């Protein structure tokens, strides 16, 4: 699909003609997972709620 | 990638002085041809894959080695292949004729066409007798008009007359 | 390309193995069905230009049209019947090559790889090509295993040519 | 005097001693030397008798004219501008008429300055009488024999660099010089002023990569560049170069004949791949580290 | 790739013609010994590892230098890659027996063989020498039979003996 | 250059020992059949011309397009070139089944037959079938005896024909 | 033909302005110590083929394979052309450190030794290491004094070290 | 590119021989040149604007006409002033190589291969630069064997200036 | 590669002509020299090792100072008795291999290139080489053709040997 020189891509993503064909993959997975982000701690609330 | 101004641009920054008065009349002139730019370019785009078969015809009632077998052109795989040839040939024609510089067609064919046909064991004169033919059905559609404003052209024949024989040249 | 000795080879050099006993019995189905292939090769060559020649006058019959009108694809004149003709010894010979070799190799390099793409920019029709390959599936009038073998190529020429 | 792998160079079939041109030779051995002499100048160019020249020949074959003065007549004639001079780019008749009449690659820019700027001051008459009234030309070859290709030989004063660039320049034995690969375009001029050699391709069939030629917008040096750093692997890397890339087609593959740079380790498995891509190797040289 | 049928079909096919008569008989003749391929291949694959320990006994009997310390075969990894390089040249061996046709042996190693020896350093000499016994040594696990029903076998003796004379000027 | 009897003598250098007893057998046996060697070359140097002739008749016949003007073989001079080719490719022909060794007709055709084939422009097929065809009219005229003491030929039918189609595929 | 007064000239008309001070005082350095360049020169030119026989003599106790036949180097020619090769290189090398620029061993070995010794089949390794113990030997020689008045010469120690490395990585 | 050492270099290539003493002689006279010659452009170096002004100044009033006249060659306006000062400059910058480098190389090279042809193409007369270089070795006023070896530079420059 | 049929070859090649009747005689040559040539390379292999082995010692006995000296042509030691013995060992076999050629090509290429070049630049002395191919060809002991055509070649290297 891609060859010596060519640089990858996402292979057929959008179906032509088709309003929302897919999601791209660099938004679809970020680099960290739903693991580290535990490890970090970030969720602690701005306590927008209540 | 190089289009006529951005040919001035690289000859004034190479200089790296300001542009010259008599160059911008020159760049004023073009920018008042390109709606003949336009016109050739729609016109030959409209008409270039029966270009292309006819082109192909007059190669293959000329050499009947290429349909025999054994030939070069022979195989129905090969023969594709000819055709994708030609197809791709006339593609960067009018990619040239659409920018106004040959650097597009030099820099995307004139590496390996040569290459490719030495390396592969293509005859090159039929490549080169092929896209003669090719560039004189080119100019003919190109240039009569029907039912068009009328105009002179001898410029823009001059053009796509000089793409023609340096891709002739290219693949010899 | 397609030949089960060198597809038995080309399998052994991706698995990067020496020689199995599946080779083996490759070889032994190769061997059994070129021990009539030759011959059904034989008399096929026996047979063509007999063949060829009642393929174009049916196919000419078979669409009257072909014959009529001026066009450059059809045969309005003598030498678009030379290069129908042409056409269908040229597929006849490929079902023999394609016979001889024991699989679709010659058939598929020599032709199927572009023939749909060269009948789109000639304005050709395979229909004409397939009721041709109809009239010699009809012609050759062979029995055994031969027979069906190379009525089983020229049904793959036809599925692959529509 | 190559004797390794003398086939696959091609210069097996020049092993032969030079021809000697007696002080009383017969009329045969006249004109095997005509014959000779007509094989190096036109470069194994077969000649028709219409253009054969017969009437300086049969003054050669008197023996008031040595040898040396029949190439300088061969040289002088009109065939050889229309079929060397008139065909070809100047700097190329430039390098052809080192092959011809020397019998060797040129060594250097400074060569082909001093045959142009002697083109443009005095014409192409006064310069093959420069390059044959030459020490060079006089010491290897003074009056009695033929012209030919000395370059395998070191000869005490070749430079390295004719005997590769040689090999750029004929291609085997049969192989007539009006007719290469590359044709009009010449092959060293490009060569000298950067002052650089490509790889030593021997000529087809006993090599089957022989295809391979150099893009001209590509220069692909030899050494890429540090050992690879930049392809992140410890073993040293060797230059590979292809033929044809055929299999691959056309969206896959923009041209045939490419130069790829390998280390050893993965070395084995890129050749593996080239393979099924049915492309055949034209040279495999150590590259760098 | 190019097998002896495949072979008959590239030459009919560069003639364009049909096959000749006398050329088919000579395919009958080929499926007539192809059970003799079967008996081949099958002798010198039951052996064939056996075989490349008995040619490295021989070359490193014979030349105690490349064992030598600062010889090319001396290192223990160097040593893998000797019977690495063996072994893969009897493979391609049996492929070519196999398929009938030196093609597949040739394109897929007269490329390259000569060209990495001579770029790494490896002496031609000794692999030219030890394809030479291991073509000797199955040469005789091919024709002597053990147990096997009786025939004659001497074109196939001259087809690996071709093969490996072909692997043997191809390393030189 | 190589001789059969040079060919034993570098494969017995680059081993480096005396040659062995049943090569020198093998080698009696060629000395003992060098008379029909002579007889061979005699033969077809004999016929040699006319078998030239005749193979550019069938070629002539087979495929039109090489006399019809613009194709190679076209012109008179190019014509004249033709059987210039022809005739020095069966040349040396005459010159290896004379040595007995392939590497004359390898070595001084082989390496620049293709190229200039495809330099040049030259279809390669017509030469390929030309020197097949002129390969089966040499066999002919070589095996039949026309007073000649009967004997066997096999081996040297053999030979003159793995020597036309290594031309054959030296030139494809 | 570039001297190291000359490579002062050519930056200094690459600059296109005069020499500077401090250069030139390098130069009177230079000059100060061009009789130390001669008596480098003049030692090591004196004892030059025995160190051509001694480099060859550790080459040819180091590596046999190379006197073994079938070796690059067995031959009695090739043994000649292998002495003849080394010979010149530290012809090369004399040449260098007399004029004291490596440009003249570059620009008449850099350029074709590599060339020729993937062309012919020549093993890089055995220039290379043979080269380097020439370097050695040729320190040896020259740095020891035989009777000759004292003095520092780890600058030409240093020169000719780097002149035998460019030859070491010229070859490889 | 005249460097006694590199003449030397390619003489022994010619020969094809090792390093001989005529060799180490050619060094010896080498380091005798530079032992005054490097002290000498030193000098020269330090006097270099005086010298080509004064040159200019001398070669303005010994042709008056060059001044006088509007033309391409001459000096009408001053920036024909300019290329003339910038090839006496040019000229005494070649002095002071050819002196460094041992030979008359420098010289050779950079200005004796085409002088006369773009003389000739320019209509330039070489007669201005012989007077600006006798001027120039007039003005130098140095003493020695350095002093001489310069005037042997100089006039060389002058007899194949004309 | 001084082979009759190959000389013939060449000899045609530079003619340009077809094979001519004089190759037909110069091929009856080489087969009336091989008839007994094979043979005598056979009896040769037969005795080569007591050839070699008397040819060395009497080498030894010819010269005592070999021996004798410490020196590195000279086989003061085991190690130069083995090089000395290796290489009256290869010029034997070379003998062979020149006498089963038909020519001196094997005799030229692989000795008489460059024999004096390297006994030059060794320091060896070709006499030794001299005497023992005299007690080579001294030590055969064959009769007939065969016998002096070895003879032959033996002077023959004897003479471009000295
Ligand atoms: C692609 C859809 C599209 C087209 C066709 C297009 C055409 C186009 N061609 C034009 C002018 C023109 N085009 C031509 C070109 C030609 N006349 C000739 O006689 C020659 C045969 C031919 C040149 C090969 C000339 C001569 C003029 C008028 C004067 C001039 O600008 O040179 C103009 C300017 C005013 C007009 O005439 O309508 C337009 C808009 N614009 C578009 O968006
Ligand atoms: C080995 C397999 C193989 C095949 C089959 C093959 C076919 C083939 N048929 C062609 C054309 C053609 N084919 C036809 C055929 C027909 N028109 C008719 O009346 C008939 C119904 C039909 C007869 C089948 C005609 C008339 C042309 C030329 C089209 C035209 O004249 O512009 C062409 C274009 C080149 C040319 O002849 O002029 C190819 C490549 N090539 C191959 O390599
Ligand atoms: C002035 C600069 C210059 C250099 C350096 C040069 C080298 C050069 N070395 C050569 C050969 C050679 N060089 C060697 C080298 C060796 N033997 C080995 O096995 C070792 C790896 C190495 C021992 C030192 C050998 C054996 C040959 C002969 C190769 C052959 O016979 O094909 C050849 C081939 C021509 C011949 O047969 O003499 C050239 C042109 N030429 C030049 O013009
Ligand atoms: C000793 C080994 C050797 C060989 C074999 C050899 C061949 C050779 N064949 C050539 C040409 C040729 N060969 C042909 C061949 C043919 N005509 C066709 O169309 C057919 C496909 C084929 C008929 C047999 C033709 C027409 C030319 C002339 C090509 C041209 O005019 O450019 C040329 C170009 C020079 C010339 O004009 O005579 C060479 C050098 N040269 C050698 O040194
Ligand atoms: C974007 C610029 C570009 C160009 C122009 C290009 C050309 C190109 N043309 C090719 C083949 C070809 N080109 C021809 C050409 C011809 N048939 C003949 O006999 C005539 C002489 C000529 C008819 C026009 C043929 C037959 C092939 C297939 C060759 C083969 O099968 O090996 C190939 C080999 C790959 C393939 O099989 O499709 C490439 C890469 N590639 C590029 O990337
Ligand atoms: C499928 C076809 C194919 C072949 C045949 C092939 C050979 C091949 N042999 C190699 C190495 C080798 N080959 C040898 C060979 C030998 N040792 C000696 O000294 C003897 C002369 C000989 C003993 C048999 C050695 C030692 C190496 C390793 C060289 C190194 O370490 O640089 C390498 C270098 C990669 C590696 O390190 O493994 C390749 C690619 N590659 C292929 O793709
Ligand atoms: C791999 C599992 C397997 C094996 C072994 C196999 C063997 C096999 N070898 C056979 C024949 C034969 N095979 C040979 C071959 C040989 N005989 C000799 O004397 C030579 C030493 C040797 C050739 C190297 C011969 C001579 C025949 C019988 C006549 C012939 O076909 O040539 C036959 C035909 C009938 C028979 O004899 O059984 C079979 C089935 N089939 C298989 O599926
Ligand atoms: C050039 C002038 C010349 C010729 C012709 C020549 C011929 C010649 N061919 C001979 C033998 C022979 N030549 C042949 C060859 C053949 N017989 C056949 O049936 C085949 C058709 C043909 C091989 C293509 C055979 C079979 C013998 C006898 C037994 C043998 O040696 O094989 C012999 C040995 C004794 C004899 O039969 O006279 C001579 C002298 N010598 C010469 O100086
Ligand atoms: C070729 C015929 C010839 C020779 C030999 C020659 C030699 C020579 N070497 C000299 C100085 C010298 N040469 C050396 C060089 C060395 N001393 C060492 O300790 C190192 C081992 C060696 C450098 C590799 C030194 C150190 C001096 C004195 C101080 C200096 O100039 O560095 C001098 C200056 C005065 C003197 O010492 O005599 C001469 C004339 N001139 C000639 O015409
Ligand atoms: C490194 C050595 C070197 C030298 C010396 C050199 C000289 C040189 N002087 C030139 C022109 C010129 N030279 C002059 C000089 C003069 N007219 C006068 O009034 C004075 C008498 C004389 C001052 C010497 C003039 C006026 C031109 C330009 C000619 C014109 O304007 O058309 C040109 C033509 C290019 C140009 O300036 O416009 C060159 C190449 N080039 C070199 O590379
Ligand atoms: C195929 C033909 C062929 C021959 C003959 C040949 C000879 C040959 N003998 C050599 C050395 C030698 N040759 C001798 C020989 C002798 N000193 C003695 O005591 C004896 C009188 C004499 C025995 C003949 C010695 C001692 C050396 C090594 C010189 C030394 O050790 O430095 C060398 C230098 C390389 C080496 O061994 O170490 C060669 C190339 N090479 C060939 O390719």
């Amino acid at each position: 699909n891609f060859g010596y020189d060519t640089v990858p891509y996402q292979r057929r993503r959008s179906l032509a003609s088709r309003e929302q064909g897919e999601i791209p993959f660099n938004i679809k997975s970020p680099r960290y997972d739903a693991y580290y982000r535990s490890q970090l701690g970030f969720p602690q609330v701005v306590w927008q709620n209540a | 990638m190089f289009d006529i101004f951005t040919r001035v641009v690289s000859q004034a920054d190479a200089r790296g002085e300001f542009i010259s008065s008599d160059k911008l009349e020159a760049l004023k002139k073009v920018v008042a041809e390109g709606t003949k730019r336009s016109d050739a370019v729609s016109r030959m785009t409209n008409n270039a894959s029966s270009i292309v078969t006819n082109a192909a015809r007059q190669l293959f009632a000329d050499q009947p080695q290429l349909i025999a077998p054994g030939g070069n052109a022979y195989t129905n795989r090969r023969m594709a292949a000819c055709l994708r040839d030609m197809e791709i040939i006339l593609r960067y024609v009018t990619y040239a004729t659409f920018t106004g510089d040959a650097s597009v067609l030099n820099d995307r064919c004139l590496n390996g066409l040569r290459e490719t046909y030495v390396a592969l064991g293509v005859p090159g004169a039929s490549v080169a007798a092929g896209v003669r033919a090719m560039g004189k059905a080119a100019v003919a559609i190109v240039m009569d008009p029907a039912g068009v404003t009328s105009g002179d052209c001898s410029s823009l024949q001059q053009e796509i007359e000089l793409y023609f024989e340096t891709a002739a040249k290219a693949v010899e | 390309m397609k030949t089960p000795l060198t597809e038995a080879v080309a399998l052994a050099d991706s698995q990067g193995r020496f020689l199995s006993n599946t080779e083996l019995q490759y070889l032994y189905g190769r061997l059994r069905q070129g021990a009539f292939a030759l011959e059904a090769a034989q008399t096929l060559t026996a047979k063509a230009d007999t063949l060829v020649n009642g393929a174009a006058q049916a196919v000419y019959s078979k669409f009257p049209y072909t014959t009529s009108t001026p066009g450059n694809n059809f045969a309005a004149d003598q030498r678009g019947k030379d290069k129908c003709a042409r056409d269908i010894g040229y597929y006849l010979r490929m079902v023999t090559y394609c016979l001889v070799a024991g699989g679709t190799g010659p058939m598929d390099e020599y032709l199927i790889a572009g023939v749909d793409e060269i009948n789109r920019t000639f304005d050709l029709s395979p229909s004409w090509y397939v009721e041709a390959l109809k009239h010699i599936k009809a012609n050759h009038g062979l029995t055994g295993d031969a027979a069906t073998e190379t009525n089983n190529y020229i049904d793959y020429a036809i599925n692959a040519l529509s | 005097p190559v004797t390794v792998a003398a086939s696959r160079l091609g210069t097996a079939a020049f092993d032969q001693s030079p021809v000697e041109l007696r002080a009383n030779y017969s009329r045969d051995d006249a004109q095997t030397v005509i014959r000779a002499v007509y094989r190096q100048v036109l470069g194994n160019d077969y000649v028709m008798s219409s253009e054969r020249l017969t009437a300086a020949e049969s003054l050669f074959t008197n023996g008031f004219i040595s040898v040396r003065d029949f190439v300088r007549a061969v040289a002088q004639s009109e065939l050889y501008k229309e079929k060397f001079l008139y065909n070809n780019f100047q700097t190329r008749v430039i390098e052809l008429n080192f092959k011809h009449l020397l019998g060797r690659a040129p060594y250097d820019e400074a060569e082909v300055i001093e045959h142009l700027d002697r083109y443009q001051n005095e014409g192409f008459e006064a310069d093959i009488n420069s390059y044959i009234d030459s020490a060079e030309y006089t010491e290897n070859f003074g009056d009695n024999i033929v012209p030919y290709i000395r370059s395998y030989v070191v000869q005490t004063g070749h430079r390295t660099v004719g005997f590769t660039r040689m090999f750029s320049l004929q291609r085997g034995y049969a192989n007539s010089d009006r007719a290469q690969i590359a044709g009009n375009a010449s092959r060293l001029a490009q060569e000298l002023a950067r002052n650089t050699t490509s790889a030593v391709v021997g000529p087809s069939g006993v090599n089957e990569g022989w295809a391979f030629r150099s893009a001209a917008d590509d220069y692909h040096p030899g050494q890429s560049l540090g050992g690879s750093t930049g392809l992140s692997a410890d073993d040293q890397v060797v230059r590979v170069e292809v033929a044809a890339l055929s299999t691959p087609r056309y969206p896959r593959i923009r041209r045939s004949s490419r130069v790829f740079f390998v280390p050893v380790s993965r070395l084995s498995q890129k050749l593996q791949e080239i393979q099924r891509m049915g492309g055949r190797v034209a040279s495999i040289s150590p590259a760098g580290q």
